[PDB]
RNA sequence: ACUGUGAAGCUCACACGCCAGUGUGGGUGGAGUCGUUGUUGAAAUACCACUCUGAUCGUAUUGGGCCUCUAACCUCGGACCGUAUAUCCGGUUCAGGGACAGUGCCUGGUGGGUAGUUUAACUGGGGCGGUUGCCUCCUAAAAUGUAACGGAGGCGCCCAAAGGUUCCCUCAACCUGGACGGCAAUCAGGUGUUGAGUGUAAGUGCACAAGGGAGCUUGACUGCGAGACGGACAUGUCGAGCAG
RNA sequence: UAUAUAGGCGUCUGGGGGGAACGCGGGGAAGUGAAACAUCUCAGUACCCGUAGGAAGAGAAAACAAAAUGUGAUUCCGUGA
RNA sequence: GCCCGGAUAGCUCAGGGUAGAGCAGGGGAUUGAAAAUCCCCGUGUCCUUGGUUCGAUUCCGAGUCCGGGCACCA
């Protein structure tokens, strides 16, 4: 299917510049930035409900924004991908950061 | 500088109240100490910056 | 996850390849690999999304490097004309260079070629040498202060305890007895009133301990401060006590 | 040299130079002061160039002001200081 | 203050699952002795601390001693 995969613009090599999150949104998971500065979550795909996971996706995004490193330089959220199992593209717009369910 | 100048900031309000000197070879860690904080009005833990 | 808009199995080609085999497309034929697979830090080469390392394709933007062409611009190359006199000047035309060079604005480099200036004081004359601020002692003439290139030294730090508080203790030296052990290590008994020690020079002090040991701890605070010391001035120093 | 132009003839009308001070537009020092000196001052002074007039320059808001229904072109004096 | 580079045996110097190479030093061998050559050794906190990783000389951070160019109006 699909998931929530974001590319945080942070340098994972630096010890200080490490992003770790933990959020809960029913509508306690653990998120760790890869060694190549990527973040992946668990979500559905395009062929699913509309507002069921919209609240779930919004809560997780706020966790990443609140956990942004202080020393991060440049754009923080560069890309978010919701591409299906066989479908290409389907990239979520990174500009949406408040009141997703609308 | 062996003995550099350090500033102690309150844990709660984060105000910088005191400045002193410590040996950074004998005490490699950030100095932790309880000092009076005028803003909070009471003795609070202070930490090096 | 897959297959008849046709799997494997063989064979046809290509690229990588430690030719061990991988990946791509083609054909015959049609009914497959796949989950804990057993070792493993990591399990599936079931598959998917993002991505790293190199390698390669395309469209968009984007910068540099050259070769050309002549029409800008250049020629103290030639020939005519103004012009009777003209190695000036200008114009016409041929021959060459040619978006280079020259010039304007902006910008980095070299720059005694030139210009404006600096290059201390003390001092038994000046130079050479030495010194310049702070702390301690003597000279210093028993209050305070007192000069000389007079006599001796030290400082431009250190300590998170070597600061605060409560409680406890008494050294150095000598004598006597003890396995290595001796003048001197650790043990034991006696005499021992300061001769030891006080982070660091000297002086004044400290055995009542300011010296030795231990438990807790951050007052190495905030707002203030009667009254004084010292002083050309600017500096410097002590302080009971009130509240949090 | 063709269009023509540069140029050449003829004729009218102006210009040139001087002046003590004042005006406008440009170029622009140093001694000196800082108890030295380079930023700074001296000073846009001294001097130099171009120009006028009886005076010159400026002048009729693409202005001040601050919620007041406030002034209302320019120039020059006194305060503001 | 900014940007790069160097530190690895006694000496010089190459290097995510390697500590190595050439000279030195010790014994063995060749030679009639001697020299010149071949064999086998000993030699190492990979500047020092920490981090990522199953695993670091190798990647990252800080610090130490050098070197080069530039910036520096209490
Ligand atoms: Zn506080």
């Amino acid at each position: 299917t699909v998931e929530v995969a974001i590319r945080l613009g942070v340098d994972p090599r630096k010890a200080d510049q490490m992003v770790r999150g933990t959020v809960n949104l029913p509508h306690k998971i653990n998120f760790r930035v890869d060694k190549q500065a990527n973040l992946h979550f668990i979500i559905g795909k395009a062929s699913f409900d509309e507002t069921k996971l919209a609240e779930n996706y919004g809560a997780a995004l706020d966790e990443v924004l609140r956990a942004k490193p202080s020393s991060s330089k440049g754009r923080y959220l560069k890309k978010v991908t919701v591409s299906t199992t066989t479908g290409p593209g389907i990239p979520v717009d990174p500009s949406v950061t408040r009141n997703f369910t609308e | 500088d062996v003995r550099p100048k350090i500033t102690l900031a309150c844990e709660v309000c984060k105000h910088r109240n005191y400045i002193t000197k410590k040996n950074r070879r004998n005490d490699p860690d950030r100095l932790e100490i309880k000092k009076f904080c005028p803003n909070c009005g009471t003795h609070q833990p202070h930490k090096e910056s």
